[PDB]
């Protein structure tokens, strides 16, 4: 899974 | 409405909001009936991070809007940019998973 940190 | 608005009051300019987002699918209701549509979801929370500390955000929650602006039709990259811009005082509308 591709996830993006914020 | 099943939607819930969460406000993340951040202080550290370098410290992140404390969560990760991913692409997903949502089977929202329509006229002809339930229909699948692209969507943004919270994949996980940073341990000890701001988001987790609030206890208002959880994995699988669906991001509906960022500071009044809907994320529908946007890419993961665009939504990520939308959030880091409002880090100081971010307001996120989500749809609880559980």
């Amino acid at each position: 899974v591709k996830e993006s940190l914020v | 409405e099943t939607h819930r608005r969460v406000r993340l009051l951040k202080h550290g300019s370098d410290k992140p909001l404390g969560f990760y987002i991913r692409d997903g699918t949502s089977v929202r209701v329509t006229a002809s009936g339930l229909e699948k549509q692209p969507g943004i979801f919270i994949s996980r929370l940073v341990p000890g991070g701001l988001a987790e500390s609030t206890g208002l955000l959880a994995v699988n929650d669906e991001v509906i809007e960022v500071n009044g602006i809907e994320v529908a039709g946007k890419t993961l990259d665009q939504v990520t940019d939308m959030m880091v811009a409002n880090s100081s005082n971010l307001i996120i509308t989500v749809k609880p998973a559980n």
